[PDB]
């Protein structure tokens, strides 16, 4: 069942990475 | 006799290209073939948050069992920013609910069901690359500086409240991203700057605009309002006084004709009065899930601009 | 004008194929349309996401397709030809295009 | 009514390329390369010793 | 339409042809190809061909053992349907003799015939490129235009007079 | 171990491997034939539906009949959403339709009464010697082929006709209670949704395409040899391709 | 393969595709007209419920009667906080949707064939079994459920309205041959243009773009402008181009 | 026919004094959401099970 | 006849001590007693991610019901960096899958079962403490600067692509951690620098190395490949062009003989071609769980270095 | 059931935002 | 129907005019003189001493 939880945690981490790293010319 | 059933539409257009004039996502809807790839009757889950701050509004979407042709069209353009629009409503009309560019896209197809993912940004490209280089001398009217910087940002002006006869007290220089410089001018002049669904909104903190929306049991309210603090921390106080500092929360059936900077009237049995809007979150599960919107309200104490 | 073979094409025979290819490190999108009365393939070339194709021409064997168009910044400078693998008299068809189907559509790039 | 003009459009498209370095076929091909003084070879007889 | 070297149905060697047209031939008609595809599939005992241990038929299981006729027929009838272009099997007369201990079955298979997709790899071409003119005919006209008109006139003069 | 035992080990690999090849290739043959359709006659055969059983030719339209069908059922389902209101009650919102499910139970006996050759099970069954024809076995390898090849089955029931149903599970029980027969149960659900004229075809897509893997340039990547030409029309080709195409070097 | 099969695969695709056009079309129009109102009569009838059964016509207020109904049950639910309240705080309770279920049967040998029943719209009087009544009922049942009609139930004691069907089951067991057992389940629905201007209220439609394929939307999709029918090309022409211009 | 093939060293065979019942079953699964349309690849095959009782 | 069953081995060695020569984790395996503490038949769960970037590759491990002696040996050395190696395969061989130092260790023993935890770093100690102080004048060949800085890092050179006759255009100075300075030289010269399983890899972006690996149904593939964007954001484009920007995803049974900088050939029925590798993730559950590896591929458009 | 997980993830995000943004005169 | 038919005549006239020397413009000019076997030049480079 931990499989279900790991997926949601992974998605939240993905969203946070996107929030930090976005747009920009570099 | 029918029931009251949900409906929606999702459209994908050409890559967005920034030029030397304000960008309108509307005109990029049509594809080279003409009509765009419309997706109507497929289970969709989406979450769209909106706010009044520097950062753009971002929304997430998921679609199950897409045809191979559509996925192929997105395998291409992975270097480009496709324009996307989303609509939702109740079986008789659909209101625009989000418009922006596809920041991210990925596909996972384990055995039974493929699941496409999206991350959309409301004007992310413009807000994060529009450079500026401007300067002014002592005596310049502040109302001129504001207009000069916004035109640089290359976005339509949703609404602006000019400063009047204000004048700069010291020489100023601005470089880097235009959005960052404007967000700094907000702190020192009590003004709120935030782009939303392509529209630039510049207003003044504390003050609010008529009853553009009324909330009541007839208006599809969901549960009673509850008081919730508008920030996750408390500031030290002298106990500008006009600033925010209070709020409430409400939930309602999905209604895309609402924006963070609007004004709402709350007609309940306990709470009654006028409030500003500060935050929005749209959720949706077509086959299974909620179809509601959540509003974070903030009390106002300024003049009725 | 030394040139080296660097890419080959294949067609599944679908009358309205469209796909993206990379040549000389640049990327282009191609469209192929089948003509019934003239029994020939029509090729359109353009940039990714372009409103209209830059070049449109009819495919034929042993004819330099790009010859009159090597003066644009978005057109490959190489050589595009169709020549047969079997009997020399065979002309381009619908299903006979590919590395082993009978006709070898090929792109070659000059050495620089 | 409509399907017929599809044939007309296809034939018109075929006509246009008949006067280009590519697309020429049959009789029309001779005119294009005839400008450069080259003509097709007819039937030939094998020769040997 | 599977192409392959033609095997003579009568002898089993390659079909080099009649003494008047000796050479080599390819199996073109689907019937001929399927015939040899079944023949080889049934003639090679399972496991006896190197480079492919899974090919062939397992005769050793049945031959030399007390076996049930019904089981053998199922396997015989199953190997046939491994080819992707077999429509059906019409009839099956399986008989066994206990005195001589021999077993002999009869059956037929039905297969359709397809098209050739492309002639580029086989022999001929289907087009009719034109023939260049001869002599000053192009720049000055042709005499046949006179001959055909004369013939038309003569035949019309022939028609009107009753015969 | 011993050198002789190596031969025994080899037999395991071959026979076990050869078994899956027969199963795997046969399944591969299915999903490749699109001119074949399977129909199951659960009931109604003797009442009106005889009209549809006559249309099947044993070659591309096939009928599945069962010696006996004990029961069959049909159940469609729907989902209803509900949200709460400030009046301490609950309201309702749109609803959805959840496809549909069908199940039935049947039996195949090793002593049939009605041996109709038109039935595709009785393709090879002997008329006068039924019990040795192995009817119960002959039904498993045909039912399993349909299910594992993901065929879209059509059910002709007496009450109605259903189409676009996919088998999900089935059972076969040789219990000592009956013997000489197999008890069969099946379940299905509704799977609710090149050539051809250029006129009807529309704009397709294929996405990014790399170099074709059937011809040269891949060999240079895979580090292989280019295929020599077959000589015909030499001295005419070589002058032109070598100048207009060149060689991968 | 051979062309003979290509002429066969098309038949397999054509006939199968025709099935959706039949079933999928019927539900579409069934939802495109809200005038029709379906009703069901479970028991009730002979205890004075005939007063309203006779009101049902054959075009708008369709009625359904089963050959027999064995049992029907009605139930409601509530929930409350499982933690001690702070004290009167009687608001810690919520109401769920009431459920209704029943079992019935449709037989090939009916005893009452009253034509007012929509099952017996065009059933033969002297040969009920050739009319195939059980097939008539199923065809009706799926259409009502698929279109999401708000059904009205007339029962022994009370009358229920705004109930939608969420599931039903049909089977033909070995026993009770020549008949079908039917089960249904329903739940409440808390539901909450050409209209009188006096009843109109301010509405909203959000942001809107170019509407429908017009003279301007055609340019966006690269469609060629629709030629104008020359009913009159003397008056508007001088003014249309000068004042409105052309999309370009 | 194949029982006699079994020797006493390599192809060991097991026979029970009595077998009462044996059952064989296979399973498949499909997407529960409407497909986009033919997209007949939305199905998977599970492993077949076999059970029996003996004495 | 057997089945195809998993196998693995885990080894713990002496503390790692950095000196004045390249560090090799191999030579620290042996303990003072000689043979190391090997753990074979105990349920183990591990997750090991690898990448081509500045940060080291880190892997997590969990072991149930360890003997008290082994736990005691780790209660000691809690101030030190024990060397650890991990192996995995299928009942006939085990390929090296990770090697590094024990960054973290903790034990929780609630009632029935103890559960040890680990966090391992691939060269973390060297990459985060190797200081440098170097300078060069105008005209210095860039190929000399690269070699000078790598020798400072004190790690074996897995593979390097020299710059040729490139020369510095301006005077340069480098201080602080050597890894950080090298990672900055990567941006301005289109080169990729990343340490992995103790090996230093310096390559050039866009270009790729033969078919060192082929993926197909015979090669234990798991599901069809799907297109996934190689980054969680999109960059503005002129529409160096040679840079990445596209990719795909694949999964396969566990196979430790693969590295982020390698090259793979994808032989499937839909997708065919050559790709670079960009990311790896190894998962494993001995008694229960997956035993597979996930690869993130990236399309290439440069020369065949 | 993902509803239960999303709530916990949201609460953790809230705690982190509070940790970052706290006190201060600005 | 006539309006739809009329476009066919207009298309034919444009095709004829597009291929004449007087009406040659842009790419269409390249095709016509391309038929003669010559092509326009491109970016040219300077030569010094």
């Amino acid at each position: 069942l931990r499989n279900m939880v790991r997926a949601v945690v992974d998605e939240n981490n993905q969203f946070n990475f996107n929030m930090l790293i976005q747009g920009g010319p570099n | 006799m029918r029931a009251m059933e949900r409906t929606y539409t999702l459209v994908i257009g050409r890559p967005v290209v920034i030029g030397e004039k304000p960008v309108n996502i509307e005109k990029f809807a049509n594809t080279s073939k003409g009509d765009a790839y419309e997706i109507k009757d497929l289970h969709i889950e989406f979450n769209v948050k909106k706010d009044n701050s520097k950062e753009p509004n971002k929304g997430y979407v998921t679609v199950y069992n897409l045809s191979d042709e559509v996925v192929n069209y997105l395998s291409v353009n992975q270097r480009e920013s496709l324009a996307v629009m989303l609509h939702a409503g109740y079986n008789g009309d659909e209101k625009l609910i989000f418009s922006g560019t596809v920041e991210y896209v990925e596909d996972d197809f384990p055995e039974e069901t493929r699941t496409t993912k999206f991350i959309l940004g409301d004007g992310t490209l413009n807000l994060t690359t529009a450079t500026t280089a401007r300067s002014y001398r002592k005596g310049t009217p502040v109302n001129s500086v504001l207009n000069d910087l916004i035109a640089d940002l290359k976005l339509p002006k949703g609404r602006v409240i000019d400063f009047g006869n204000q004048t700069l007290q010291t020489s100023m220089a601005f470089t880097g991203n235009a959005s960052q410089n404007l967000a700094n001018l907000a702190k020192n002049t009590g003004s709120t700057f935030s782009v939303q669904d392509g529209a630039v909104y510049w207003t003044k903190e504390g003050s609010r605009f008529n009853v553009m929306f009324e909330i009541s049991e007839e208006g599809g309210m969901v549960g009673t309002p509850t008081p919730k603090q508008p920030s996750s921390s408390k500031k030290l106080i002298k106990a500008h006084d006009i600033k925010e500092d209070v709020g409430m929360t409400v939930s309602t059936l999905l209604n895309g004709a609402i924006l963070p900077e609007s004004t709402v009237y709350l007609n309940t049995r306990y709470h009654k009065g006028f409030y500003k809007v500060a935050e929005l979150t749209h959720r949706g599960g077509y086959e299974t899930g909620d179809w509601i919107t959540e509003l974070g309200l903030v009390e106002t104490r300024g003049e009725l601009i | 004008r030394t040139v080296v073979r660097t890419f080959d094409f294949e067609l599944s025979g679908y009358p309205d194929e469209t796909f993206r290819v990379v040549l000389d490190s640049v990327t282009y999108e191609l469209r192929f349309m089948w003509n019934e009365r003239d029994e020939s393939w029509f090729m359109s070339l353009g940039d990714i996401g372009a409103q209209r194709p830059t070049i449109t021409s009819k495919l034929t064997c042993y004819s330099d397709i790009l010859a009159p168009y090597r003066y644009l910044d978005n057109v490959p400078d190489g050589n595009l030809y169709l020549w047969p693998l079997g009997d020399i008299r065979t002309r381009a068809g619908r299903f006979n295009i590919g590395p082993l189907k009978g006709i070898q559509m090929t792109y070659s790039s000059l050495i620089e | 009514f409509n399907e017929r003009e599809y044939q007309l459009w296809l034939l018109m498209g075929s006509v246009y390329y008949a006067q280009t370095m590519q697309g020429a076929e049959g009789i029309y091909l001779d005119d294009l390369l005839g400008k450069r003084g080259i003509y097709r070879l007819g039937k030939t007889r094998s020769t040997g010793t | 339409q599977f192409k392959d070297l033609l095997l003579d149905p009568l002898t089993g060697d390659l079909d080099f042809g009649t003494p008047g047209d000796r050479g080599m031939r390819l199996a073109l008609t689907n019937q001929l190809s399927l015939r040899q595809r079944l023949y080889l599939r049934f003639a090679i005992w399972a496991g006896d061909w190197y480079f492919d241990e899974t090919f062939g038929f397992p005769y050793r299981t049945f031959v030399g053992k007390k076996t049930v006729k019904a089981v053998l027929d199922g396997r015989i009838k199953s190997e046939v349907r491994q080819e992707p272009d077999v429509l059906q099997i019409t009839d099956f007369q399986s008989t066994m003799d206990v005195v001589s201990r021999s077993y002999k079955c009869f059956f037929t298979v039905v297969t359709a015939e397809g098209e050739e997709i492309s002639l580029a790899f086989v022999g001929e071409d289907e087009y009719q490129y034109p023939t260049p003119p001869e002599s000053n005919v192009q720049l000055c006209g042709d005499e046949g235009v006179i001959i055909n008109f004369k013939n038309k006139l003569y035949y019309l003069i022939n028609f009107r007079l009753p015969k | 171990i011993s050198p002789a035992q190596q031969a025994q080990a080899d037999k395991r690999a071959r026979d076990a491997a050869a078994a899956k090849r027969k199963q795997d290739t046969e399944v591969s043959n299915a999903k490749s034939r699109e001119d074949i359709q399977y129909t199951m006659f659960v009931s109604g055969l003797r009442r009106g539906r005889l009209n549809e059983f006559e249309r099947k030719n044993r070659t591309d339209d096939l009928a599945i009949l069962f010696d006996s069908v004990t029961t069959h059922t049909y159940t469609k389902d729907y989902n209803k959403s509900s949200y709460a209101v400030e009046s301490k009650a609950k309201a309702s919102d749109h609803v959805t339709t959840q496809d549909g499910k069908f199940t039935f139970s049947g039996t195949v006996t090793d002593s049939p009464y009605l041996i109709d050759p038109r039935n595709m099970i009785d393709r090879d069954t002997d008329k006068e010697n039924p019990m040795l024809a192995r009817r119960p076995a002959k039904a498993i390898e045909i039912l399993e082929l349909i299910a594992d090849s993901h065929q879209l089955v059509t059910l002709v029931t007496e009450d109605n006709i259903l189409s676009n149903y996919v088998i999900t599970s089935f059972q076969v029980d040789r219990s000592s209670e009956a013997g000489s027969s197999i008890n069969v149960q099946v379940t299905l659900e509704e799977f609710r949704f090149r050539t051809s004229d250029p006129k009807k075809a529309k704009n397709a897509n294929t996405g990014t395409k790399q170099t074709a893997e059937d011809g040269a340039v891949d060999d240079s990547a895979k580090q292989k040899r280019q295929t020599p030409y077959i000589g015909k029309n030499a001295e005419t080709k070589e002058r032109w391709e070598n100048a207009a195409i060149g060689t991968t070097d």
